[PDB]
Parts: C-alpha cells; sequence; structure tokens
RNA sequence: UUGCCGUUGCUAUGGC
C-alpha cells in the first residue's frame, strides 16, 4: 500500500477524464485541491478524483480524509497533466471534484464512473 | 415445353429479403464506414419532421443523383404524391423515433422464413452438406 | 454459439441477397456510365492519388545538416511554408507575432524578412461577437498557413479571427471573424493547389472559406471535442480529428457527408495477447493528422501512438504503440517528502504512473512514402511506409531538436531521382495549446532545420 | 416484486394463466413474484383439493419471502408489509383486500380478469 | 396515439402532474405520444425475451433494437441487454427532446425559458435551427445543442426591442 | 459576397454546350439572384452572358446552398437556336404571346 | 360614413364569467398547479432541499420531544 | 542566428 493507493488503471482512468472533460464543459467541475476541499466541506461533490504524481503528495493526501468523513468516493489518476489538460484549463491540476446537481445533462455517466470508482474502493 | 422471355426472373429483386436487423448487423460488423452526414444537415422541416430515416435518406440520395444525371426536376404528381409523401410522412411520425425507425419491432414478418435459411444451397444430402463444410 | 450462428446466418443472408467468370462479361449500364465519363470534363482536381512517390528507404538519414535556428519569440506555435510550381516560411508565436522568413538558400539557416506583431492594441472596443473586425491579433495565435499560390497567408488563433495577410508586405488585407463566443481556431489547411481554406474551430466546427473572393463556403458540424487538427490535399475531401471523441472523421466536403474512424485499443486483450507468452494501454486522445494520399492518412494519439488508417476499414490498419518514449519518471527528491528513500520509492507505485511521451506533431510528405513525427523526446523521428501500405517501420532519428515540436513540415529540392528536403519542426518549451509541459530539459525556443540529402 | 396470495393462484390456474409469463405481459416488464410463507401455509392448508395450486406455488421462478409473525392470516400479512414499504404490487382477487389494498396509497393491485391479468393503481403501463 | 386503459386514476393524475411539471409540458397528448410509441417498443421486446435464446429473431432483432435506442440514446452504452429495454420507462424518453436539454445543458434557465427560446428560434442543433420543443435528441446530436449565429443570445444583430431602445435613447 | 461551385462538367458537341450543376453559396444572403448568378458565371468561364444559363434552383433549408443547373453556351445565335422559347423570354430577348382566344 | 361593426356584435362571446388569465395558457396553468403541488408536498412529507447552506443555524422552526414520526413494524 | 542576458566564433551552444 503507497499513500496515494486506489490508483485506477487505463480504463478507467480515461473513462474518468472523459466524464472529468464533460462536466468542466457543464460547469459542474471544481478543479484544484483547495477549491475541492471548499466543495468538500460543503457537501457539493459527488466524486474527487486526485492525482498520484505532483511534487509533493501528501499536498493533496489531505483530501482523502475529508472523504472518508463525509463518505464520498475518491480516486487517483496517474498524470496530473492529463488531468489539467482534461480539466481544460492551461495548467496541470493536482485535484477535481464533480459537484452534485440534478439538472445535469450527463448524471448517469457522472453514476456510472461513481459505481465504478466505488468497487475500485 | 418452350421458353418465354422472364424479365421478373432475370430482374434484380433484391427487396423480398431485405431486412433491417440482418442490414444493421451488416453495418456494425462491416469494417468499412458508413456516410454519415453533417449531424444538424439531416433533419428536415426544423424538427417539424423527424431526423429522417436511414431509408429516407437512401431514397433522397438516389433523387438527386438521378436529378443532376439528367437535368430535370421532379414534380408535384397528385396520386402518386397523395399515396406515398402523405403515407410516409404519417408512417413516419408513427415509428420513426429520434431518427431511428421502431415500425419493424411491430411488425409480423419472419426473419428465417424468406431472409435467411438458403434455399439453393439446401444440401438435402448428407454427402452434399458434406462436401459443403469440406 | 451465438456469434457463430449470427456470422453464418448473415452469411446465408449475403448468399440470398446475391440470389435474388464467363467469356462475355459487359454490363450496359456500367459502360454506359464510362461512355459519359470519356464525355466528361475535369480529371484534374479529383485524382484518387496513390502513392507515386516510393523513395522511403533510397534518401540518406543518418548525416542530415541540422541547424538550429534559435528566435527571440517565446512559445512559437506553427510554420507555413510555399513553393511555385524564392520560397518563403513563416512561423508564429504566443507573443502575438507572425513572423516571414526565406528558406531558399537551401545550405544555410533560414532568413528573417518581417515582422508583424499585434498585441493589446487590437482589443476590440464593443466586446461583441460580431464586431470583431479589427485588423490585428489580441490574444494567442495558434496557426499560420500560407497559400499553395503564395498571394496570401492567413493566420487565427484564440482570438476567434481568421486575419489574412498579403505576402510581399505582410498587411492584413481581411478580417473575418467566426461569429460566436467558443470561435477558436485550431488549425488550418489549404486544399492544394488552390484558394480554399479549411480552418477547424473549437465549436465542434469546420468552417472553410474562398480566400481570393473573402468568402466562406461552408460550415460543417460532427465533432465531439475539438478539432484539434486537420488535414487536406488536392481532392475536396478534408481529414479532422478532434481531440477526445477519439475519432478522425473524413468530409466530402460538397455532399456535406463524412466517414468516421474510431480507435479501439484496450490493454485487456492486448495485455492477453503478449499473456499467450509489457507496459502498453489504452488511448487518451487523437491529436494530429496527416492525409498520406487520397485512400490513407496517419494519425499521432495522446498515448504515443502513430496509426495507419485506410479509406475503407473503421478500425486503423497499422498501430506503433510507443513513439517517442516514455517520460522521465519524478524524482525521489520531487515525489514524497518523506526523509528514507524507501518510502520515496514506495511512493513511485512501481511502473503505474510512468506515462509515454505524445506526439504533438505528424507530417505526412503528400503522395510520398515517409513521414515525420515529433514530440519533447529531443529527438524528431522519421518513418517510412512500406510499399504494400499496410505497415510502416522507423528508419532514422533528427537529434537536434531540443524541447516540444509544434510543427513538422518539409521543403522540397532536387529532381525526380536525386532529391534533397529541409525539414523545418518548430520547436518551443511549452504545447501550442496549453502550458502543461514540466522538466524543460534544455529546450529552447526554435527552428530546427535539417538538410536530408540523396 | 409482486405479492402474491392464494386466491390469485387459483384464479390463474382456473383462468390458465402462467404467474410470471402473464405478470410479464400484464405489465410489460421483468416482475419477481413472491409468495409469503402465510400464503403457502395458507395453500398447504387447503387440503389436498389443492395439490395442482401448491405444487405451481412450488416453482423456482417464484422466489419467496419469510414471515414472522404468529398464524397464517395472508391478508394482515401483505397488508402490514405492503403499509410498511411501498415498493409492492399486490397481486389477489379477494374483495376485501382488494378494498384494503386499494385504499392504502401507492400501491398498485393486479388482479385476474377474464383470460388476463389486470393491473390498476400502476400510471405506467402502456 | 392512444388514450390510456383507466385515465383518471388519481395516481395518472399525479403523476401527468409531475411529468408535465417538471418537463414544462403543454398538456397530456405529449406523455401519451411519448408513451404509446414506447408502449410498441418494450411490448416488442417482451416477445423478444419470450423468445428464446440462439433465435434468429431474437438475435437479430435484439441487438438492432438495442443499438439504435442506445444511438436514441434512451439506454446507455453498456447495457447491451435486453432487459434493460423492459426497464426503459418514460420519462428516459422524455429527458430526450429538446427542451429538457437546452435546460440541463444550461443554454436556458428552466424548461419554460428552454420552451420559449426553442418556439423563438434561438436553438439550433447542428446547422438547422430546431424550433420544436420535443424533438428526441440523438446521442451524437447531445453535444451540438447551442445557441444559433441568427441570433442575439448567439453573436449575430441585436432584436428590434433592443435596437428600438438604442435608437430612442439615441434620439 | 456570393460563391460559385461548379461539379460534373461534361461537353455535349451535338448541342454545342458545356453542362454542369452549380452549387451557389450565398450565407447571410437570401438567395441565388439568378442575373448576378449569370453574371458571375459568364465570368469565371469565357465571356458569352447572353450564351450562359441556369434553370432549375433549389435552396436547402435554412438558406446557404442552393443547386441549380447551369448549361454555357458559345455562339449566342446557336444558344437562341437551343434554348427553349420560355427561358429566352425569362433571361434574353425572345417575346411571343399566345393567341388569347377560347 | 361607414358604421363598423364592433367587438361584441363581431366576437359574440355573449355573458361569460370572468375566467383566468392562467386559463388561456394550457402550459402556464400546468407550471402554477405543479408549484402548488411541490409547495404543498412540503406540508405532508419532508422534502430534502439540498442539505446544509450556511452555518448550522438551528432548527429554525422548533423540536417536539413528544412526537416520533417514524414507522412502527406491525 | 533573437527578447534579454553568459560562454561568445573571428561559429555553435545554455540559463532565465
Ligand atoms: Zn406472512
Amino acid at each position: 500500500n503507497p499513500k496515494a493507493f486506489p490508483l485506477a488503471d487505463a480504463a478507467l482512468t480515461q473513462q474518468i477524464l472523459d466524464v472529468v472533460q464533460q462536466a468542466a464543459n457543464l460547469r459542474q467541475l471544481k478543479k484544484g485541491a483547495n477549491e475541492a476541499t471548499k466543495t468538500l466541506n460543503r457537501g457539493i461533490s459527488e466524486f474527487i478524483i486526485m492525482a498520484a504524481d505532483c511534487e509533493p503528495i501528501e499536498i493533496l493526501l489531505h483530501l482523502p480524509l475529508l472523504c472518508e468523513d463525509k463518505n464520498v468516493p475518491y480516486v487517483f489518476v496517474p498524470s496530473r497533466v492529463a488531468l489539467g489538460r482534461a480539466c481544460g484549463v492551461s495548467r496541470p491540476v493536482i485535484a477535481a471534484s464533480i459537484t452534485t446537481n440534478d439538472a445535469s445533462a450527463i448524471k448517469t455517466q457522472i453514476y456510472a464512473v461513481k459505481d465504478k470508482i466505488e468497487t475500485l474502493l | 415445353f418452350e421458353d418465354r422471355f422472364d424479365a421478373r426472373e432475370h430482374k434484380d429483386r433484391s427487396n423480398k429479403s431485405r431486412m433491417q436487423a440482418m442490414e444493421e448487423y451488416i453495418r456494425e460488423s462491416s469494417d468499412q464506414p458508413d456516410w454519415s452526414a453533417s449531424i444538424g444537415a439531416d433533419i428536415v422541416n426544423h424538427g417539424r419532421g423527424g431526423i429522417k430515416s436511414l431509408r429516407d435518406t437512401e431514397k433522397e440520395r438516389r433523387v438527386t443523383s438521378f436529378e443532376e444525371d439528367n437535368f430535370t426536376r421532379l414534380n408535384i404528381t397528385n396520386k402518386a404524391e397523395k399515396r406515398k409523401q402523405k403515407q410516409r410522412e404519417r408512417n413516419a411520425r408513427m415509428n420513426v423515433i429520434g431518427g431511428e425507425d421502431f415500425g419493424i419491432f411491430s411488425s409480423k414478418r419472419k426473419l428465417e422464413d424468406s431472409t435467411s435459411r438458403r434455399g439453393a444451397k439446401k444440401t438435402r444430402s448428407a454427402w452434399d452438406r458434406a462436401q459443403r463444410r469440406l | 454459439n451465438p456469434a457463430d450462428k449470427r456470422r453464418r446466418l448473415a452469411k446465408q443472408y449475403l448468399e440470398n441477397l446475391k440470389s435474388e467468370d464467363e467469356y462475355n462479361n459487359f454490363d450496359a449500364g456500367d459502360l454506359d456510365k464510362d461512355i459519359i465519363a470519356s464525355r466528361l470534363k475535369e480529371d484534374v482536381a479529383e485524382q484518387q492519388g496513390r502513392v507515386f512517390r516510393y523513395f522511403g528507404d533510397k534518401l540518406l538519414i543518418s548525416e542530415a545538416k541540422q541547424s538550429f535556428t534559435r528566435v527571440g519569440e517565446n512559445n512559437l506555435t506553427c510554420i507555413s511554408c510555399f513553393q511555385p510550381v524564392r520560397l518563403f516560411a513563416y512561423t508564429v508565436s504566443k507573443d502575438l507575432q507572425l513572423t516571414k522568413y526565406d528558406i531558399t538558400d537551401f545550405s544555410k539557416r533560414p532568413k528573417k524578412l518581417k515582422y508583424a506583431k499585434g498585441g493589446a492594441k487590437y482589443i476590440p472596443t464593443s466586446k461583441h461577437e460580431y464586431e470583431n473586425t479589427t485588423e490585428g491579433h489580441y490574444d494567442e495565435i495558434l496557426t499560420v498557413a500560407a497559400s499553395p499560390d503564395g498571394k496570401y497567408v492567413v493566420t487565427g488563433g484564440r482570438d476567434r479571427k481568421l486575419i489574412v495577410w498579403s505576402t510581399e508586405s505582410l498587411s492584413p488585407v481581411k478580417v473575418i471573424p467566426t461569429k460566436d463566443r467558443r470561435g477558436e481556431v485550431l488549425s488550418l489547411a489549404f486544399r492544394k493547389n488552390s484558394d480554399q481554406l479549411y480552418a477547424s474551430c473549437a465549436d465542434f466546427k469546420i468552417r472553410t472559406y474562398s480566400i481570393n473572393q473573402f468568402s466562406q463556403l461552408e460550415i460543417l458540424y460532427g465533432h465531439h471535442d475539438i478539432v484539434e487538427d486537420i488535414s487536406a490535399l488536392a481532392m475536396e475531401r478534408c481529414v479532422t480529428v478532434g481531440a477526445r471523441d477519439r475519432t478522425a472523421m473524413l468530409w466530402k466536403i460538397p455532399d456535406e457527408t463524412r466517414l468516421t474512424f474510431r480507435g479501439g485499443d484496450e490493454p485487456q486483450k492486448l495485455l492477453r495477447r503478449w499473456m499467450k507468452e509489457p507496459l502498453f494501454f489504452c488511448e487518451g486522445s487523437i491529436d494530429v493528422v496527416s492525409m498520406v494520399d487520397d485512400f490513407h492518412f496517419i494519425t499521432g494519439s495522446d498515448n504515443g501512438n502513430i496509426c495507419l488508417w485506410s479509406l475503407a476499414k473503421k478500425k486503423p490498419i497499422f498501430t506503433e504503440r510507443i513513439a517517442h518514449g516514455i517520460l522521465p519518471e519524478p524524482s525521489f527528491n520531487d515525489i514524497s517528502g518523506e526523509t528514507d528513500e524507501e518510502l520515496r520509492k514506495r511512493q513511485l507505485q512501481g511502473k503505474k504512473l510512468l506515462q509515454p511521451f505524445w506526439i504533438t506533431s505528424l507530417y505526412a510528405i503528400p503522395y510520398s512514402n515517409v513521414f515525420i513525427s515529433g514530440s519533447w523526446s529531443g529527438s524528431l523521428k522519421v518513418w517510412k511506409i512500406s510499399d504494400n501500405l499496410r505497415s510502416f517501420e522507423l528508419l532514422g532519428e533528427l537529434s537536434g531538436a531540443k524541447g516540444v515540436v509544434t510543427k513538422i513540415q518539409v521543403v522540397e529540392s532536387g529532381k525526380h531521382g536525386k532529391e534533397k528536403f529541409r525539414i523545418l519542426a518548430s520547436i518551443a518549451k511549452e504545447h501550442r495549446l496549453g502550458r502543461w509541459i514540466a522538466n524543460v530539459s534544455g529546450a529552447r525556443n526554435g527552428i530546427y532545420s535539417a538538410v536530408i540529402d540523396q | 416484486q409482486v405479492l402474491i396470495d392464494t386466491n390469485f393462484i387459483n384464479f390463474s390456474i382456473q383462468k390458465k394463466v402462467d404467474i410470471v409469463r402473464g405478470m410479464m405481459d400484464c405489465l410489460l416488464a421483468k416482475c419477481n413474484p413472491l409468495i409469503t410463507d402465510c400464503v403457502m401455509a395458507e395453500l398447504e392448508k387447503l387440503g389436498p383439493k389443492y395439490r395442482i395450486a401448491l405444487k405451481l406455488a412450488r416453482d423456482p421462478r417464484i422466489k419467496r419471502l419469510s414471515c414472522s409473525h404468529k398464524g397464517t392470516y395472508a391478508d394482515d400479512c401483505l397488508v402490514h408489509r405492503v403499509l410498511q414499504h411501498k415498493c409492492y404490487i399486490v397481486a389477489t382477487n379477494d374483495a376485501g383486500l382488494k378494498q384494503r389494498i386499494r385504499k392504502i396509497p401507492g400501491i398498485p393491485l393486479m388482479s385476474v380478469g377474464g383470460h388476463a391479468y389486470v393491473i390498476e393503481k400502476l400510471p405506467d403501463v402502456f | 396515439y392512444s388514450t390510456p386503459k383507466r385515465p383518471y386514476e388519481s395516481s395518472r393524475l399525479d403523476a401527468e402532474l409531475k411529468l408535465a411539471g417538471e418537463f414544462g409540458l403543454k398538456n397530456k397528448k405529449e406523455i401519451y405520444r411519448i408513451s404509446f410509441q414506447l408502449s410498441k417498443i418494450r411490448r416488442a421486446a417482451r416477445d423478444l425475451l419470450t423468445r428464446d435464446e440462439k433465435d434468429p429473431k431474437r438475435l437479430f432483432e435484439g441487438n438492432a433494437l438495442i443499438r439504435r435506442l442506445v444511438r436514441v440514446g434512451v439506454l446507455s452504452e453498456d447495457k447491451k441487454k435486453l432487459d434493460y429495454v423492459l426497464a426503459l420507462k418514460v420519462e428516459d424518453f422524455l429527458e430526450r427532446r429538446l427542451q429538457t436539454q437546452v435546460y440541463k445543458l444550461g443554454l436556458a434557465k428552466s424548461v419554460h425559458h428552454a420552451r420559449v427560446l426553442i418556439t423563438q428560434r434561438h436553438i439550433a442543433v447542428g446547422k438547422q435551427i430546431v424550433n420544436i420543443p420535443s424533438f428526441m435528441v440523438r446521442l451524437d446530436s447531445e453535444k451540438h445543442i447551442d445557441f444559433a449565429p441568427t441570433s442575439p443570445f448567439g453573436g449575430a444583430r441585436p432584436g428590434r426591442v433592443a435596437r428600438r431602445n438604442a435608437a430612442r435613447k439615441a434620439e | 459576397a456570393v460563391t460559385i461551385r461548379t461539379r460534373k462538367v461534361i461537353s455535349n458537341p451535338l448541342l454545342a454546350r458545356k453542362q454542369f450543376v452549380v452549387d451557389v453559396l450565398h450565407p447571410n444572403r437570401a438567395n441565388v439572384s439568378k442575373d448576378e448568378l449569370r453574371e458571375k458565371l459568364a465570368e469565371v468561364y469565357k465571356a458569352e452572358k447572353d450564351a450562359v444559363s441556369v434553370f432549375g434552383f433549389r435552396t436547402q433549408f435554412g438558406g446557404g446552398k442552393s443547386v441549380g443547373f447551369g448549361l454555357v453556351y458559345n455562339s449566342v445565335a446557336e444558344a437562341k437556336k437551343f434554348e427553349p422559347t420560355y427561358r429566352l423570354v425569362r433571361y434574353g430577348l425572345a417575346e411571343k404571346v399566345e393567341k388569347a382566344s377560347r | 360614413g361607414k358604421r363598423a361593426i364592433n367587438y361584441q356584435i363581431l366576437k359574440n362571446k355573449g355573458l361569460t364569467p370572468k375566467r383566468n388569465k392562467d386559463n388561456r395558457n394550457s402550459r402556464v396553468k400546468k407550471r402554477k398547479k405543479y408549484q402548488k403541488a411541490q409547495k404543498k408536498l412540503k406540508s405532508v412529507r419532508a422534502v430534502y432541499s439540498g442539505g446544509q447552506s450556511g452555518v448550522y443555524e438551528g432548527e429554525k422552526t422548533g423540536i417536539k420531544k413528544g412526537l416520533t414520526r417514524s414507522v412502527k413494524f406491525k
């Protein structure tokens, strides 16, 4: 067991990154570590994606404890660069969060990814 | 007795057996692409009609090919249009949901009777089926 | 066996549809249409041109004259060139400057001629999407394209404009906005020997223009992510690739129809294929194209794939999995923050977070036997496609280009059996769309020219 | 998921309707039929005249619940476990049980009528 | 379309109340039309289940039905089984119409703002301006629903109210 | 600014003619503007403006494109010979009215 | 000199009751009887409104220590 | 050979 433990393999990683890109287009993604912990303590979050290769790792390992407290799925993508590119911004991000919405046109996709990463976790 | 020239037996029919489930499976397992339109270009009356079905866009492509090929507009011929356009658009808004026709699932027509279960290669001998395999 | 029964019943079905080689084999409608074919005109643009320049193994590779002319522009982004039937080149940067070069002095480095630098002065005084008719670029010029006849260069970027500049003076003759808020252009390609431009805009849109008439022909829709690259030849076909939908489409632009080609490599079946006796996996995002001829093209992916596709097969014909290597893993003094090397090594998880270089530039020489791939591995790769057109293979490398390769294209010289080319490649230290790129390992913002011979 | 009782089974066999296939072409959905232990106790107590009904209720396609109470009053058990949870269709032909079930709200009621099953308080049947 | 069996029971009235209010429908005929053709769809899929495995009808019409249901978009890509066609229902069908989709994509503030945008022609999927609200967008036309370029909520010239107010304030 | 595209250009020596299909492109314009289209056609081809002609115009839904049928002649006299009289009334010079009785 | 007809002879809506502006549109009526219905639903059930908005202020309406609104079994 | 700056060559490199 490493610190960044529940890492996803390549198929789950690309499923995660595709729904991250679609939520970023639909304004349902809060990107960055402290925005992610803000939306996590506010409770509007469906799952959090941490990238398992940033330059420290505890910098985002603070978030699994918060997700565990509030029972939110969390998953580790192995590329901060690809995560930022999926988020649609011109920088690497290390953590992102899918906020809850019921007037959301990708709710089935988000729920399927939640089920996959929760059976992983 | 004697022969008699039969265009109904050397005419290309190919439509008694053209079933949409078999054709859809062939389009799935075709391994060559399918010439689909740029996505807005195939809806018809700002959405007052359907999208258009695959048979309707095939027929439209045939009509525009014949159109450009011999320089003639087709017409508003009354008997054929009062049959075909009105009956076609009413069964289109009946059975075509979102560019896909679901009319076939509501229709009794046996697949394997006409379109499968070969009649010429019926292999009514043990030896003929043995040679057809090997 | 249900799929066996499906294949069997489909075979019987096709046999029955045939039911409903002799000495005489002539068909009346086919020969009548062939009489009309003998009657018609314009066997010029619509050549279904196959690969007629078979010269991959012929020319030299290993001793190219490689000059990396460094320029003082932050993050060069595109390269456009020109040959008539003196040669000029064009570069453009993230510093909002277009720069004209002369390149025809073949044995030496290119020569700067003229700047054209937009800036904050060109921000429109409206913030209104159809009075975007200013005369310069105020944000992030992403692509240039020279005319095949050479009257104009046409460029555009994230300011959702197409500015067409004259060649002889680098002056903006005409401005055409893309009339909506997300309408950033990402790739431009003229169809060859023409005046028709194909721009690929991030609205999932492809705009087409006639430049010498200052008119837009046709807008054509249908990708699912941003159309990251475009490619065209002398035919009125076009080939675009959207980024994350992992499909490449090719467009009959007069018919406004397309052929889609999805990817579809899975590490489950691929690791089973290796398990019959290994760090290779699925696909991120198809990124770059170049139409090699009018029946084949090649795609550069996000997991370092280079794939070769035909016009008659949905799934790709040939793959090449790792094309520029896998990236150097982040150091133990920059992963963890513990004290001991054992825990800082445990924070690498072995091989699980090694990511491959992604091919960010691909150029097929038109109708030829050889294409060039580039990323930030430092070394361009040159590949030739086999003469049966079902595979390609690495010839050699061009290792004098430190940085990301934001653009590759070649410039021809020499006659039908003796040839020499200069491969231009725009080199930056940052990807041409966003930043995202750490470990800038000795990169410089320059133009890597190579002179290859024979 | 549909809770069966004894007169629904008797009327099914008297009208020659299969249980799971009658349920499927009534609702046009996939059904899970449930025999509570009190309905099974009632069918067993019906005697050796109803052997056909008992060994058609003994069917692996018909799943079965485990009621935890004294006595075998299936109407009380069905009413209690349906007004507790509201995730059940009640298939019945008793007039009294039909009136109880259609007086408690949100509970669809299925019944043998004619030569196939009918459903009433389920508002999405077509 | 066709009317239901018992059209006036209170569960059906509260059902239609929730459906018309949650999807901005004008009357009962929207629900009844889309439910009539859904009834045909899953009445067919019931017969495709009542025949057996390796039946030609079941194999070919089953994968045909689930593939064109996936391409309409009411069925996701991974559930390629034929019992999910039975689990399908009416709001899975009228979440696919253009009014619902315009509101979910966020070009409008409610389903009623979406209905008036569609009927005032500010919405175009792909190339063509769609102008009826019950359109049943597909899984490929899901991402090209945007504002029409002929409309002031796109980038076009502003309408008559805005330009008349600008002219009168210029006077 | 209108835009012009010729396709499938064949030659008819029996009718001394060159014929083709005409994709006419008018983004944010109404329609083909047929006399201006004959001008644009007569200048993209050679001069013969009273020998170029178009007849079959169909605009697709939402505007922009329209497909017409273009036929261009050499020799305006033989164009007057070969074209029909109603199209000559529409475009060129001929005008003979029918006798209105019964 | 043209004695034009007027609206009550033209449209002939003889002696109607006062009717509703919300009844003049079939869509707005169901918009406003669904808003009424989902305001009545807050009375019968307790509706999940979306969780804790800001700081937890308190119950804002009272706490009953005698009432138990839970479904007992059998 | 450039935005600066260093080695420079009497041309190539490397730090922002
Ligand atoms: Zn019981």
